[PDB]
């Protein structure tokens, strides 16, 4: 949402080599992973 | 509060100085002859980490800031 | 193109002598005066232009599959917005049902 | 998958089992190593260097252009293209501006009007004089003029080149092309420079 929000007042710069569109792609793709620390949930929910 | 204000701060000049980290100012790519470009006065210790020498980050960032707004809402025009 | 004044074909064009004269296959030959001195011409970019989109443009407020924006519109005061975004440099408009644009358009 | 790293299906295997030349190469890359060790260590150095390796062409710095059947006009009695006859408004401040590039005596009657796309110039960080000068290298058969780089929206910056007459001296190999085929041929290699 932060990155919509850039892109909605025209914060978002590609650098050279990128067009606009592409690096919101980069940005959203990037921003969408999981972290390492999904499995702290998942790990105190079962019995090893 | 002091969250956003400071995450205000620390994204504008992280656009900044994602900008203006190869384009020049100056037009064309920066020249650097040292840590300092040579059509600007933008050191290469300061395009990454904008903290430890707050104050040339705030010269730099004074310098280039009214083109850098006409540059910004050009691009997103039309 | 020219437009032949009696058959209306369209006359072929040929340069001589810094001059540009159309030539029909009627045997009329006619001197182009300033209109005529466009050889050829290419425009990029097709795809985003604002020609492009005016139609779309004019019609957002009314389509139904538009994404809404909670945003006050500066003319008529309606609390919500239309957000478009065109081009490959993600340019976002919104648009009103009153006629407001932003963008100035 | 996308034009110029298509790597999906059996593509780049292909590639080399056919022994495809490499203008049928659909995902090459090139690893570049710099030469100074103190450049080496710096991302900013490796970064710039990057990025002035990067084939821009003329031809993407262009929103439109115009091939106009004028010549030279250095009064303001001389004919143009209706829709472009405002651009002599700025001609007249690139003479007065240019004591040294003056135009030849050898002009064709043939022009062609560009427009550049201010927003590539700004993304890519392109300077006008940079365009200028690479083409005058390049192209030495031509005159060049042009507005200046100015900094309000809405003001275009225009570049036109007057071709010249030693242009049309130089196709001989093919004796049935007319002066309108040969100065297409220069627009074309204009815009790849
Ligand atoms: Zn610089
Ligand atoms: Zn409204």
């Amino acid at each position: 949402e932060e990155i919509n929000n850039r892109l909605l007042h025209g914060d978002i710069m590609p650098p050279i080599g990128l067009t606009t569109h592409d690096f919101y792609e980069k940005l959203q793709l990037n921003a969408l992973k999981f972290p390492d620390r999904i499995l702290k949930p998942i790990m105190n929910s079962i019995n090893p | 509060k002091k969250v956003q204000t400071a995450l205000k701060a620390s994204l504008e000049f992280n656009t900044f100085y994602a900008f203006y980290e190869s384009r020049c100012p100056k037009g064309g790519l920066h020249d650097f002859q040292d840590k300092k470009c040579v059509k600007c006065g933008l050191f290469t210790y300061i395009i990454y980490d904008h903290l430890s020498q707050p104050e040339l980050v705030h010269d730099y960032y004074n310098n280039y800031k009214d083109q850098y707004d006409k540059e910004k809402m050009s691009i997103r025009s039309i | 193109m020219k437009i032949c004044k009696a058959c209306s074909s369209c006359m072929v064009r040929t340069y001589v002598d810094g001059n540009i004269i159309f030539r029909c296959s009627c045997g009329e030959s006619v001197q182009g005066d300033s209109q005529n001195l466009l050889v050829s011409s290419k425009v990029y970019h097709t795809g985003e232009m604002e020609d492009k989109y005016k139609i779309f443009i004019k019609n957002a407020p009314f389509d139904p599959t538009n994404c809404q924006i909670k945003k006050d519109c500066p003319n008529c005061h309606l609390d919500y917005l239309t957000q478009i975004c065109i081009g490959s440099q993600k340019i976002i408009i919104l648009v009103c049902r009153c006629g407001y644009m932003s963008n100035r358009g | 998958v996308a034009g110029g790293t298509n790597k999906s299906g059996i593509v780049r295997p292909q590639e080399i089992f056919s022994a495809k030349p490499v203008e049928a190469e659909q995902s090459s890359e090139m690893l570049l190593r710099l030469k100074n060790p103190e450049v080496e260590t710096n991302k900013t150095y490796a970064q710039e260097i990057a990025n002035s390796i990067e084939l821009i062409t003329f031809e993407r710095l262009i929103l439109q252009w115009h091939l106009l059947y004028e010549t030279y006009s250095s009064t303001k009695k001389n004919v143009m293209y209706p829709d472009f006859a405002s651009d002599v408004e700025w001609m007249t401040d690139f003479l007065e501006n240019h004591p040294l590039l003056q135009p030849p005596e050898d002009i064709a009657n043939w022009c062609i009007r560009l427009e550049l796309n201010k927003t590539t110039m700004i993304l890519k960080s392109i300077s006008l004089e940079s365009i200028i000068n690479s083409l005058r290298a390049k192209h030495p058969n031509t005159y060049i003029m042009h507005s200046v780089e100015n900094t309000a929206s809405g003001i275009p910056i225009i570049i036109r080149i007057y071709l010249r007459e030693s242009a049309f001296r130089r196709s001989t190999n093919t004796r049935m092309a007319t002066d309108e085929k040969i100065a297409v041929n220069v627009v074309d290699k204009l815009l790849n420079s």
